[PDB]
RNA sequence: GUGAACGGUGGAGCAACACCUGAAGGAAGGCUUGAUGAGCGUGUUCCCCGCAUACGCGGGG
């Protein structure tokens, strides 16, 4: 079962790709030493090979969104908004390895030894939150597979083989988003602002002193500035979701997830409002269901899954947590 | 190589002659060695050094400014700093609600070049007569021109010699006019005054890109404008 | 004339077949680049330091 969900970014999305990159006032990240560097850390970017020129296929970069960050965002609207208001209703209390197992497929840092027997995996299968998302100590398989956040882009022509040959941004998608920090005890100016502060001017004025012997010399004071790279906003996105033999129950569950998708934020950078989306379409099996009430169609996986929602015990989360 | 500016802010305007006043009076009791080297004295007596001062007060639109030129300028205004900013501190919050005193501090650096066209470069509040001799220059345009080609170039050498980086000693300066014509007092209520000009305009054919004093009383807080800023700008 | 002198260890032969490192996993959470040294007061012979060696030059606050 195959899922693609075509996405819209309203705000810039930055999922920080890990490593201590630097930046020059323009341009130029990771300059030669000596130039100034301020430290960078840029968007998560896949290389992806790519039609180049006529006949030469490069590995070229193209930021996207980490497919493990998506799963598990998928997996945590799924949860906040379906299951955990279906154990509300029914007073159902999951353990702290159930929850935290329901949330990261794991209790504990270490899987057991042994395999789950065959009827546990059947259960756990049958389940749509266990099926879509495995793990646990004994390591369930998942039946959900969850891609990268392409963008659809140039670099992404061998990937959109099927569909998308429209909507081709040819440019770069970044823009680097410089913040500053500043210190409030440097700018306050008045000491009708400082009757508040206990201690009076004399203690804002020693801390002034602190930091004046920071600046003349490693307790890191304050008022850094750094820039990170973002993806700009306005971009049309494509998410794959495949499904492995799925129960109707865990498709209308994705479906019950993808429905509310929007609320929630595909990136980091929660306080600068980066990730906020809309998705313009949603296919099932290439069959076009979105609409902007949600999801038209696919009324057999929504009834599905709500005859799954009524029956849904904790005690499905507190068994397969719970380790050999 | 480069200089050092730490601004300080009372939250009302004070003039560089009396803020140097003022910090000679406020720490006179007690650190009196950290003075003698904000004041460029002599180590053993209270007069001041004959030379390059390398620790010069300059304006602030909200205070005083302080000026330190080299690695032991530099030096001096680092271990000069707080304690100064306590004893304003405790000046300021002796008499009144209290103020809150702000600063800043940067380190720029000095650089220079020659180039085959002459550059525009002006200076505000430079003193330049001291004795007869220099008013005698200053009655007649053709000697006082020379002389005032002459004090331009030796404070260029003299403050480069005193930075310890090496200038080109191939400059052609000119000096095209001074808008008004000044007198500055060393003192208040005494009757010696000294003459001075006022935005004063000089055209050098190098370029300069850091902080350059020309003239006389250095310390005091005249005739120094940042080169930086006026490059490119009107 | 070494109880010597002479004399091929040779030929043939498959280390093969079978076997999925791959399952679970959020790069995050916080942060004003504007804020700046920049344009505004002093109306005439008084101190101290060197080169000299006083005929004067240089300079300090």
């Amino acid at each position: 079962m195959q899922i693609e969900v075509t996405v819209r970014n309203i705000t810039p999305i930055f999922s920080a790709a890990p490593g201590s990159n630097y930046i020059t006032i323009d341009g130029t990240i990771n300059p030669p030493p000596g130039v100034s560097r301020f430290p960078l850390v840029r968007t998560r970017m896949m290389y992806v090979a790519a039609d180049v020129g006529d006949g030469v296929i490069k590995s070229v970069p193209l930021q996207i969104v980490p497919g493990n960050t998506m799963r598990s965002l998928l997996r945590r609207t799924m949860l906040k908004h379906v299951i955990e208001p279906a154990l509300v209703e029914k007073g159902n209390k999951l353990s702290i390895g159930a929850y935290a197992t329901a949330y990261s497929g794991n209790a504990t840092g270490n899987p057991d030894g042994v395999p789950s027997s065959f009827d546990e995996i059947a259960t756990m299968r049958a389940h749509p939150f266990i099926g879509l998302f495995g793990g646990g100590p004994r390591m369930l398989e998942g039946r959900l597979m969850v891609d990268s956040l392409y963008p659809i882009h140039t670099n992404a022509e061998r990937i959109l083989g099927a569909g998308y040959e429209n909507e081709m941004m040819s440019g770069p998608i970044t823009q680097v988003v410089w913040a500053r920090r500043m210190d409030p005890i440097l700018n306050l100016g008045s000491s009708e602002d400082v009757e508040v502060i206990n201690g009076g001017a004399v203690a804002a004025n020693g801390w002034i002193q602190d930091l004046l012997a920071n600046s003349k010399a490693n307790g890191r004071g304050l008022k850094a500035f750094n820039a990170h790279e973002v993806v700009i906003p306005g971009l049309k996105w494509v998410w794959r979701i495949s499904l492995d033999r799925p129960t109707d129950a865990q498709v209308g569950l994705v479906l019950l997830a993808l429905n509310k998708m929007t609320n929630e934020r595909i990136a980091g950078g929660h306080s600068k409002d980066y990730g906020r989306f809309v998705i313009d379409g949603v296919s099932l099996n290439g069959e076009q269901v979105w609409s902007q009430s949600g999801i038209t169609g696919g009324e057999q996986y929504f009834d599905a899954v709500a005859e799954a929602i009524d029956g849904l015990s904790s005690k499905e989360f507190e068994q397969f947590a719970q380790s050999a | 190589m480069f200089v050092k500016q730490v601004f300080f802010d009372l939250g009302a305007r004070i003039h560089a002659d009396e803020a140097r006043a003022l910090v000679a009076k406020l720490l006179d009791d007690t650190q009196p060695g950290l003075v003698s080297a904000l004041m460029n004295y002599m180590p053993a007596s209270k007069t001041s050094k004959t030379e390059f001062p390398l620790v010069q007060f300059s304006n602030f639109n909200q205070g005083f400014a302080l000026l330190g030129f080299g690695e032991v300028g530099a030096q001096i205004l680092s271990d000069a700093t707080p304690i100064i900013h306590d004893a304003m501190a405790k000046l300021f919050a002796s008499r009144g609600q209290g103020v809150v005193v702000q600063v800043s501090s940067r380190d720029v650096p000095l650089s220079c070049e020659k180039r085959p066209y002459g550059l525009q470069y002006t200076v505000a509040k430079m003193v330049v007569q001291k004795k007869h001799e220099h008013r005698e220059r200053l009655a007649n345009p053709e000697t006082g021109k020379v002389f005032l080609e002459g004090l331009f170039l030796r404070s260029l050498e003299r403050q480069a010699a005193a930075v310890g980086m090496v200038l080109p000693r191939d400059l052609v300066v000119s000096f095209k006019g001074a808008e008004r014509v000044s007198s500055v007092k060393l003192r208040p209520d005494s009757t010696l005054a000294h003459g001075s000009l006022r935005h004063a305009v000089f055209e050098v054919n190098a370029r300069l890109g850091g902080l350059w004093s020309v003239g006389f009383l250095l310390s005091k807080g005249f005739g120094h404008i940042n080169t930086d800023l006026q490059l490119g700008q009107g």
